[PDB]
């Protein structure tokens, strides 16, 4: 049972920013057994990134993902108006898997 | 207090493809039997592997290795490039039965020598589906102004021999022993091999003849099973004999077209003038019907009417039952076998015509001659296998109606290597001990 | 591509039992796949609950004995189906279910750990709202 | 067991038959003889590109020849009973699947550090 | 530095990065490109396989630095330990020993033979 | 009327897929694809 930090709680950015989404795990994943999701208010969750560093089919490149130990960030430069929702950091190394916290991203 | 160590030989393999040569054990041949090498299975333990059918990679390669030995034997023979003249074609009879005349004409033409400024006339036999005509009455080949006709090779066979397409070192193939695999999933059972086992390879459409049985049922292949549009394969547990013949005598006549060139056509037929014909049991295939049936109620379920009816139409080689006895092509009509309603000592004979203009493979320009044979003509063959398609209904109604379906030689031959897989062995591997060096 | 479909909107009272079902369209089998079901509390955060993997199907530590997952393959007259049973729920299940697949074909993907993955494809989620 | 026979067992118990796959890594113009030649040509270059990284860090003849190199705690954390008692071989290629390429080059400095510092022994 | 980039150095800084030249010399018809495709990786194994048979009949099979018990004889060379080092590099050292090489290439095959087994075995 | 002599209408026979039969067609050709035998002859 790994519990998962997620930070910040809410924050907020403009058009054409970089938002920074940190997550620190409870042991050491060294591994690299973490996952980034995104999901709307209202819609679908869309899972973005798979193992910390690996981009999907449909995703763009604008997204970065990194890991180091226990630490694993999440960069979203050239911020447009269609990525404004949650985004959850979860781990599927032990069993069974565990969520974040939550991260939501107003506009201002 | 860790340190580093490399190990050489650890049992890891990941997926990938190569390259597979023949290995046989050993008058010519079509495909090379004494151009392969002459000719043990270790069962594994605590170990899974999903396997697929449908994204093999052996099929394709065994596709394009048929037709690359398929067209080096045509070549360094004589071709039959003079041959489309002007025939004179009348019908032919010497105490001819009922339903027989219109298959056969005597033909006469004109044809080059082996000096240049000469000519002669000859006269040879032909049959219904070789010759059109054109507007006593003038006639001319069917495969002249789309495809050049050559004779086949005379001093090949087109017996089936067994290969095996065997992998080189480095690699492994690994082998599902399930009983009831169906081609898709996980298998509990695998156990890695040389290479496999003596695939025949039989060109027919709707009937695997000389394949291979299965072990406990009869079993039900397909890809998409929403979908109208995919091919059904049927695997029996048990094999229907079925004898095919001939009772034509059909004597050759060598004719020099020119310096060196021969051409083999046919003479006079001594006896009768019947039909050829193929027995079939009649007691095993209702039985066959009903196991294939138990099995096929198990995907639509218990309260449907199983109909079962034949084809509807299109090219010759699709519609009806075509394969290759004794060096002749036969096309049989088999109309009389899927002609069936299920609901929830005699033997059927059918009648099959010859054709000597045979076009393989689907292709459009590359055609064939194949020579008469002297003699009468009888084999026996086993049924282990069945192509059976199913059209789109009003998804209200309870009623399927199941059609022999075929043409495609990918399908005859999937059904082979569907339990069969090739990985490649990586024996490199990094482990943490308590050692140091000297 | 893979598309799936889920129920609606069901009331339940306590003390009954409850019937999610989840139908595919895309898939081959489900043998070379592994279906996950989750589910999302309103203003709280997602939470396990089962998966379907191999043809064994399990549950998670605090879900032990109180649901059922089943699954059946591919029929020529109707999609892939799964199936979750509630019973014996109480005044707090009122929440979003969602249906997952996962392909667990190449054993290098990287997508799975041993028994215990990621989620590729989400559906649309049915909102279960308990009352007395 | 035979070809492949411990596949499924641990890495420990895998560790001892390393030999039986040691042994089976090498061995007209017509379509059946550039198919065998090809495969021969394979055969032999999968053979070299793995003896030559065996060279490379001085493992001539050798299986189980021990390093010089550290083992960091940031690769794995696991003690000596989780990896070879639990996991196995086709699980631990994956475990630190991306932290090879450091090793293969950690590998080759050190020894390259060991020559050079043969040198300087005999020629006092 | 990379691949050949110690070349104008001298023969005691281009010595220590062996390493990087010693990973760099070994790596469907019959078309026009089908054959020479078939030709390069037989020159490429050829010329691999040629170089380390002379390393296995002198004793240093898996060793990139490695010295023998043949004494140097003061006629090949009348220079000292530091005029050839820090001054000389590899592509000049090569065309003062070339009437030499021959005699060095015979003294080592000897030496790895002079020192088998003997009688010892009985 | 710079392309006054340029291109040519030619007829010829030529064979057919049967054998004993021929047949007239005709083409356009350039000036300097063809040359005369001494309308007029032409190869
Ligand atoms: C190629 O060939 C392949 C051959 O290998 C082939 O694979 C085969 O595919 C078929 C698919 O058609 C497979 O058949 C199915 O198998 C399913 C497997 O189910 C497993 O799991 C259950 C549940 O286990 C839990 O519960 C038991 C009992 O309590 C416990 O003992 C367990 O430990 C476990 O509990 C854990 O989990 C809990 C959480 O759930 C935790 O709380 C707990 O703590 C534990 O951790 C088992 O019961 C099953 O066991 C049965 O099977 C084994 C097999 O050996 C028997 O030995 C055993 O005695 C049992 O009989 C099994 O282990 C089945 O679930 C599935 O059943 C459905 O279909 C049948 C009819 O076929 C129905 O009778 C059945 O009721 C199921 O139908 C329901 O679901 C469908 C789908 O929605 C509905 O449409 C249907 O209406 C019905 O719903 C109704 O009932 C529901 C309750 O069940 C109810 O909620 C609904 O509301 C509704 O009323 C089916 O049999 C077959 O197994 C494969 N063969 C294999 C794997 O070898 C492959 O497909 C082929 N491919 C192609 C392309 O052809
Ligand atoms: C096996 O063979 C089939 C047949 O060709 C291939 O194609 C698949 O066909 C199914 C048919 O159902 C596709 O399934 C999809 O189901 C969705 C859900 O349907 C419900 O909801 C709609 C309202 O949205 C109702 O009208 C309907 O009655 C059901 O109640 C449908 O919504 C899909 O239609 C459209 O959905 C979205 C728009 O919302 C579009 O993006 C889609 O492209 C589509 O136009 C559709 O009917 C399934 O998606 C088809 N597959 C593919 C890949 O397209 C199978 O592909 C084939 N199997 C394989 C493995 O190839
Ligand atoms: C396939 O089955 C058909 C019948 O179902 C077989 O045809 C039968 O063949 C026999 C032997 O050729 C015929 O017998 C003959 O009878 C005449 C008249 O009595 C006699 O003079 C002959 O000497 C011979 O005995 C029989 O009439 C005939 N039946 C029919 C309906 O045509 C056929 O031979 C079978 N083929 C194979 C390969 O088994
Ligand atoms: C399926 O396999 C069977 C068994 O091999 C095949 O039957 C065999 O067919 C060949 C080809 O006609 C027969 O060879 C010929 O035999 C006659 C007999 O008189 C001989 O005169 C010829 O010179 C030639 O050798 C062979 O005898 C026959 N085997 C048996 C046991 O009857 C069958 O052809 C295969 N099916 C297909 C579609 O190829
Ligand atoms: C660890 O290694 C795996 C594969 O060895 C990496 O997964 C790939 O990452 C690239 C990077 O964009 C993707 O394009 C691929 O689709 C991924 N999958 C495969 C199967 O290649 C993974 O990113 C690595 N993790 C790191 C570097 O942190
Ligand atoms: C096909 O037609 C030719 C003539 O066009 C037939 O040849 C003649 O056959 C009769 C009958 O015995 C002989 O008297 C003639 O001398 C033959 N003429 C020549 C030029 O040979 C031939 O018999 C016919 N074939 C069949 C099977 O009836
Ligand atoms: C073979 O060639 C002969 C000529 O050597 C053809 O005979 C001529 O046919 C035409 C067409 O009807 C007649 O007009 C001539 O009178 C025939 N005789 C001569 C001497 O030219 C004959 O038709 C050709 N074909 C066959 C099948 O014999
Ligand atoms: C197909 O031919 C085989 C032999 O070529 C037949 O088998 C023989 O049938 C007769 C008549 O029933 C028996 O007396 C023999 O004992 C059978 N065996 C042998 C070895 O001769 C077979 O019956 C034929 N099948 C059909 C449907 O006619
Ligand atoms: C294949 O067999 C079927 C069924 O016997 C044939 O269909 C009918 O056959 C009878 C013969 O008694 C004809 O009188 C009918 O006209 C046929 N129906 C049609 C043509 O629609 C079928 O003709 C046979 N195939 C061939 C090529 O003869
Ligand atoms: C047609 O089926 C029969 C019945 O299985 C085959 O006869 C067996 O053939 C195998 C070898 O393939 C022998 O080991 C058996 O002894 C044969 N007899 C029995 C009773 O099983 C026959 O070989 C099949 N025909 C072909 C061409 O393979
Ligand atoms: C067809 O075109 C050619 C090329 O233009 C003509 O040849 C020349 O015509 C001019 C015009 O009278 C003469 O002055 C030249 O002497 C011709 N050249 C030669 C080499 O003779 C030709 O006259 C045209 N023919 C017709 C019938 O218009
Ligand atoms: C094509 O063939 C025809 C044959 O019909 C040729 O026409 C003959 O040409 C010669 C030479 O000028 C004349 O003597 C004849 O009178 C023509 N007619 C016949 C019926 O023989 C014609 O010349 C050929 N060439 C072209 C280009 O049409
Ligand atoms: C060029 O030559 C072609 C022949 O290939 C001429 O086409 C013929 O013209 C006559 C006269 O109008 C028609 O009666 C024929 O029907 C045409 N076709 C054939 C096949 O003979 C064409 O007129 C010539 N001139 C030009 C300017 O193209
Ligand atoms: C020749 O056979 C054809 C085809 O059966 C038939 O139409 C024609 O009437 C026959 N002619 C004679 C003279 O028998
Ligand atoms: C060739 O002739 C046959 C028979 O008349 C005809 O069906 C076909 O369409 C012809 N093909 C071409 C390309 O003219
Ligand atoms: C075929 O004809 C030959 C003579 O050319 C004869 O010897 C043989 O018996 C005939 N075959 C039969 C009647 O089956
Ligand atoms: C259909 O009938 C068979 C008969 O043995 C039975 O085994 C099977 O369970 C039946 N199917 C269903 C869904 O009950
Ligand atoms: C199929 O059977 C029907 C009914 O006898 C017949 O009319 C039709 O011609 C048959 N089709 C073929 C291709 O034989
Ligand atoms: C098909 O079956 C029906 C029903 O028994 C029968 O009347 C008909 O004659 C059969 N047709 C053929 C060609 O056997
Ligand atoms: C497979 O596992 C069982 C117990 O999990 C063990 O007894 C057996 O030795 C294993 N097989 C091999 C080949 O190691
Ligand atoms: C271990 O990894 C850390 C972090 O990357 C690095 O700073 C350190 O040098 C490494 N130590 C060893 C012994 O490899
Ligand atoms: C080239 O010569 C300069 C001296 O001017 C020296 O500093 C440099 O290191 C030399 N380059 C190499 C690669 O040794």
């Amino acid at each position: 049972d790994i519990q998962m930090t997620q930070s910040p709680s809410t924050l907020s950015a403009s058009t054409g920013d970089t938002v920074r989404i940190s997550c620190r795990a409870s042991q050491s994943i060294t591994g690299n057994w973490v996952a980034w999701y995104q999901q709307r208010p209202g819609k679908a969750p869309r899972l973005l990134i798979y193992r910390g560093a690996a981009l999907l089919g449909g995703v763009p490149s604008r997204f970065r993902g990194s890991a180091a130990g226990t630490d694993f960030t999440l960069t979203i430069g050239n911020l447009q108006a269609e990525d404004f929702g949650t985004f959850y950091c979860q781990q599927y190394d032990t069993y069974p898997g565990t969520f974040g916290q939550g991260t939501k991203v107003e506009v201002k | 207090n860790l340190w580093v160590t490399v190990y050489y030989g650890v049992p890891v393999w990941k997926d990938a493809e190569t390259t597979l040569f023949c290995a046989s054990d050993a008058k010519h041949n079509v495909w090379a039997t004494h151009a392969c090498v002459p000719t043990q299975e270790i069962h594994l333990e605590n170990v899974t592997e999903e396997f697929n059918m449908w994204k093999n990679n052996m099929v394709e390669q065994m596709h394009t290795d048929i037709i690359s030995l398929w067209d080096q034997s045509l070549k360094p023979c004589v071709k039959l490039t003079p041959l489309c003249v002007t025939l004179q074609c009348t019908n032919v009879t010497n105490n001819i039965t009922d339903d027989m005349r219109g298959e056969l004409k005597n033909c006469s033409f004109n044809m080059t020598t082996e000096l240049r400024d000469k000519k002669q006339k000859v006269y040879s036999l032909f049959y219904r589906l070789d010759v059109v005509q054109i507007n006593n009455k003038e006639y001319r080949l069917i495969n002249c102004n789309t495809s050049a006709i050559t004779q086949a090779c005379p001093k090949v066979s087109f017996e089936p021999i067994p290969i095996h397409y065997c992998a080189p070192a480095g690699f492994a193939i690994l082998k599902c022993k399930d009983k009831k695999f169906n081609g898709t999933g996980p298998c509990p059972s695998v156990s890695t091999v040389q290479c496999t086992h003596g695939i025949k390879p039989v060109v027919s459409t709707q009937l695997l003849l000389n394949g291979s049985l299965a072990e406990e049922e009869v079993m039900i292949r397909s890809e998409n099973i929403t979908n109208n549009a995919k091919n059904i394969l049927v695997q029996f547990n048990t094999p229907v004999q079925i004898n095919c013949t001939r009772p034509n005598n059909n004597t050759r006549k060598s004719i020099r077209i020119g310096p060196g060139q021969a051409f083999y056509a046919t003479g006079d037929i001594i006896g009768d003038i019947r039909q050829a014909h193929c027995n079939v049991s009649k007691a095993t295939w209702n039985e066959t019907l009903g196991k294939v049936v138990k099995q096929l109620r198990k995907h639509f379920g218990n309260n449907t009417i199983i109909r079962f009816a034949n084809s509807s139409g299109g090219d010759l080689e699709v519609t009806t039952h075509s394969f290759n006895c004794g060096g002749e092509f036969f096309y049989c009509n088999t109309s009389g076998l899927f002609n069936s309603t299920w609901i929830s000592n005699d033997s059927i004979t059918l009648p099959c015509r010859i054709k000597q203009i045979i076009n393989m493979w689907q292709r459009i320009g590359q055609a064939m001659y194949a020579p008469p044979i002297q003699g009468v003509i009888r084999c026996v063959s086993n049924i282990t296998g069945l192509i059976l398609t199913r059209d789109g209904g009003s998804t209200n109604s309870t009623t399927e109606t199941f059609r022999p379906g075929g043409g495609d030689m990918r399908d005859n031959w999937r059904s082979e290597l569907y339990k069969y897989k090739v990985v490649k062995i990586e024996p490199l591997g990094v482990a943490p001990t308590r050692c140091k060096r000297r | 591509q893979i598309h799936l479909v889920q129920s609606g909107t069901e009331v339940k009272k306590p003390g009954s039992s409850v019937t999610v079902s989840c139908k595919a369209y895309g898939v081959n089998t489900f043998g070379l796949y592994a279906v996950n079901w989750v589910r999302q509390a309103p203003g709280q955060s997602l939470e396990y609950i089962g998966q379907i993997w191999r043809w064994k199907s399990s549950a998670s530590h605090h879900f032990r004995g109180r649901v059922l997952i089943s699954a059946v393959d591919l029929t020529g007259s109707s999609p892939p189906i799964s199936s979750l049973e509630i019973k014996n729920l109480t005044s707090d299940d009122t929440a979003v279910y969602f249906c997952t697949t996962t392909s667990t074909y190449d054993r290098w993907s990287g997508l799975h750990h041993d028994g215990v993955m990621a989620f590729s494809s989400w559906g649309q989620g049915t909102l279960i709202s308990v009352s007395a | 067991l035979g070809f492949l026979g411990a596949a499924g067992s641990t890495m420990g118990a895998a560790s001892m038959t390393l030999t039986v796959q040691a042994r089976n890594l090498l061995s007209k113009l017509t379509v059946w003889g550039i198919k065998q030649l090809q495969a021969r040509v394979l055969a032999v270059e999968r053979y070299l590109r793995d003896q030559q990284l065996l060279g490379i860090w001085g493992c001539s003849g050798k299986l189980i020849c021990c390093t010089n190199v550290p083992w960091n705690s940031s690769w794995s954390n696991r003690n000596l009973s989780e990896i070879w008692d639990n996991m196995t071989w086709l699980q631990w290629d994956k475990e630190i699947s991306n932290y090879t390429q450091i090793i293969y080059g950690l590998l080759e400095e050190s020894q390259n550090q060991q020559e050079k510092n043969e040198q300087d022994l005999l020629a006092l």
